[PDB]
Formats: C-alpha cells, structure tokens, sequence
C-alpha cells in the first residue's frame, strides 16, 4: 500500500497509461509497487522504470539547476536558499528511493548480463545525481559509490556483451560523462568515449539493420560528447 | 553541462 | 494553513522562484499559502496565482483527457480506474481555488477589476469541474459556473468599456460555457455576437495597442462564432 | 471549443 493491494500486471499497465499521460510521478509509484511484488522484472518494465524515475528526476534536477544559479547570483533574506534546499531534500528523496529498489530488490548476484548492466547502470546515474548537489567528505563517499557501480557495469559488460550492445554503449557514455563532469577526470572521460565509440564502429559489420540503427544512435551520442570536449 | 544518454 | 508560518512576502518571493524553475505545483502551493494570509492581492499577485492553477489544472484535464480517449477506444477495469484517480486529483485542485475564491477572495476584492477577476475564474473552475462530473452534481455545477460568470457579466457592463480585454475574455468564457457545458448553443452565440459588435462600435476610439489587444480576443470569439454557426 | 489562453 499505496499500492499493496493491487495486482502486478495493473501496476504495469497503468504505469503505461501514466507514461502516455506524461504523469510520470504517476508512472514511477505504479512501478515502484510492481517492483515490490518481488518478480524480476522483463526487459520492457526495466525501461518503464528507469523512464519514469528519469523523468521525476529529470524536472528535479532541472528546478535545482535554476534556483542554483539564481542564489549564487544573489551570493538579502534566506528565501533563495529555503527553496533550493527544499528542492534539493525533494530531489535526493527520489534519489535515494530508486536506489533503495535498486538495493533491496533488483540487484542480484544471479542475473543475465542484460538485467545486472542495466540496474547498476542505473545505481551509478541515481549516486551521479546525488553527487551534483552534494558538498565536500559527503560529495566524495557518493563519486566513490557511482565510480564503483558504473566500473562493476563496466566490468560485466565487457566481459558479457558485444561492444555494440547498446545497454553497454549507454553505459559507457553515462561513465565517461561521469569522469568529465563529476569526476574531474575529462582525460578519462575523452579515452573512454574514443575507445568505447571505435570498438562499437568495428564490429557494426555483424549487425541487422535494426541493430545497426540501436547501436549506432548512441555512438552518435559519444562522438557529440568527444566533439564537444576536444 | 556534458548531456548524458536520454533514454534508458 | 499549512503555509501558516512562512510570511506572506516570503510565500510571493518562493512563487516567483518556482515560476522561474517551472514548479508550477509548488507555485500554487505559496499563492495559496499567501492568499490564506487574508489580505487582499494585487493585480500583479492574482496574476500569479490564476497562472499557478492554470498550469496545474491545465496539466491534469489534459491527462484527464488523454485517459477518457483511451478508455472511449476500448469501449479491464485498468484505464477507467486510473481515468478517475486524475479526476479525484483535478477536482481536488479546482475544489481548491474555489476554496479560496469564496474564502475569501470574492467578499474582499476592492475594485471591480478584481471582483470581475475572481468571479471569471469562480466559473472557469467550475466549469472544470462539469467538464468530468455526471449526472445530479453536474447540474448544480453548471448552475454555479452559470451565476459566477453572471455575476461577473453584471459588474463588468456596470464598469467597464466594452472593448475592454477582462470584460471581452469574460464574455468568450461565458459563451464557450454555454456552447460546449451548459449544452445552450443559441445563448452561447448570442453573447459572443453581442459582445463582438458591442467592442467593434468603440475600436475607433482606441490606441493602436488597445485596438490590438480588443481585436485579438475578439478574433477568439470570431473564431468560436465560425465554429457554432 | 478554446476560451481564453
Ligand atoms: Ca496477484
Ligand atoms: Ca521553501
Ligand atoms: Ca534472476
Ligand atoms: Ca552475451
Ligand atoms: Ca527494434
Ligand atoms: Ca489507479
Ligand atoms: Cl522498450
Ligand atoms: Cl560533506
Ligand atoms: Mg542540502
Ligand atoms: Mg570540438
Ligand atoms: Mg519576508
Ligand atoms: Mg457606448
């Protein structure tokens, strides 16, 4: 409860209403509940997940950014700080509640590579997004809890998948994106991106065309990022 | 701010 | 009320941040909270407050909207339940900034401006509200929104020209109210025809920017005429 | 039908 009562397969079907609704806090309490009916989850209700938290997170993040700015500017009463806090608090909420399913339900020791890459792909974003607005020891405890679970990702996808599975190529564009942006790392980020993108190229030749177009679509988005940083 | 993968 | 301790300066500063960040649930939520703090607004603070529901509830009848669509198609009782879950939500809100309307925003405005403001939005709520309610307590409901914006028709012939743009968007509201809710087609065209030539006889008279902004709410009703007849 | 935007 909220959600105890009601069936799994009606949590799903209604976190796909809320989706083309665009209620995506509608969606991410349907498939938290799904989740709490402790079934693993199919590749189609992991990305109804993660879409929905993505989105919830997403606006959180986008508010925090601007009142940010806004009171650096202004650094008067303590009405700029309240409501960037209060967002904040809001935003690790969410935060700390994907990471709780994450933890307590999803994360297996079991696991295809396809589920175990793609949730702690997901622990590593969720800890990212904690890193963002957190400040000092406590900012470098939570860049140590994302560089772990994106390089255990890493060390299964490798191991596990073709180096153009796209849950892979994602994963290494958020993990590069994680050393230049969180990590103060951008050499490692830009060797990533480059190493990551090249591996994908050289093995397209083994696809569909509908793969191809998968796999491509994010090596698209790893050379924008190495365009962008070099 | 370097964009990160925008779906899932 | 729940905003009770933060003070009323504060509230309107926070819904001015929100504004900024796009967090339009948390801008209604310090416009409600200012208003409870029951002294009366200013245009610039009604402005505020009308834009935070407008987004909201804006947000909900388009969900609402794209669920009864959904559930029209089909004919389990998945899509219909969660259809009346964002009903239960969108009444909550409009049952809201009715709350506040009447309690006591209405008693208190101190210029007809304001009072034609208030009671404009007293029926676009309700009308919200007829636009999901059924049967017996969508009759009462379109009797509300029928006297608020009767009531609003009054005061603003009373004091205000007729080409005048919070008399004129009263009139186009009122007009769709009785088109599209109050299934009153030949009254719905009558207003909007009366309030069109009424604002035409007086464009001459105004200046270039107030002729702009009559003449564009008189398209609105222009195009809804379009529609009808 | 659309009222006032
Ligand atoms: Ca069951
Ligand atoms: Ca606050
Ligand atoms: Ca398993
Ligand atoms: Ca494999
Ligand atoms: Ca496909
Ligand atoms: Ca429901
Ligand atoms: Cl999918
Ligand atoms: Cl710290
Ligand atoms: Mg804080
Ligand atoms: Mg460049
Ligand atoms: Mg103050
Ligand atoms: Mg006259």
């Amino acid at each position: 409860g909220a959600m105890g009562s009601m069936e799994r397969a009606s949590l799903i079907q209604k976190a796909k209403l809320a989706e083309q609704a665009e209620r995506y806090e509608d969606m991410a309490a349907f498939m938290k509940g799904a989740v709490e009916k402790g079934e693993e989850l199919s590749c189609e209700e992991r990305n109804l997940l993660s879409v929905a938290y993505k989105n919830v997170v997403g606006g959180q993040r986008a508010a925090w950014r601007v009142l940010s700015s806004i009171e650096q500017k202004s650094n008067k009463g303590p009405e700029v700080r309240e409501y960037r806090e209060k967002v904040e608090t809001e935003l690790q909420g969410v935060c700390d509640t994907v990471l709780g399913l994450l933890d307590s339900h999803l994360i297996k020791e079991a696991g295809d590579a396809e589920s175990r890459v793609f949730y702690l792909k997901m622990k590593g974003d969720y800890y990212r997004y904690l890193a963002e607005v957190a400040t000092g020891d406590d900012k470098k405890r939570i860049i140590d809890s994302a560089r772990s679970a994106y390089q255990e990702a890493m060390d299964i996808s490798k191991k596990e998948m073709p180096p153009t599975n796209p849950i892979r190529l994602g994963l290494a564009l958020n993990f590069s994106v994680f050393h230049y942006e969180i990590a103060n790392s951008p050499e490692e980020a830009i060797s990533l991106a480059k190493t990551t993108f090249d591996e994908a190229m050289a093995d397209l030749h083994t696809l569909s065309e509908d793969s191809y177009k998968d796999s491509t679509l994010i090596m698209q988005l790893l050379r924008d990022n190495l365009t962008l940083w070099t | 701010r370097t964009p990160s993968l925008p779906t899932p």
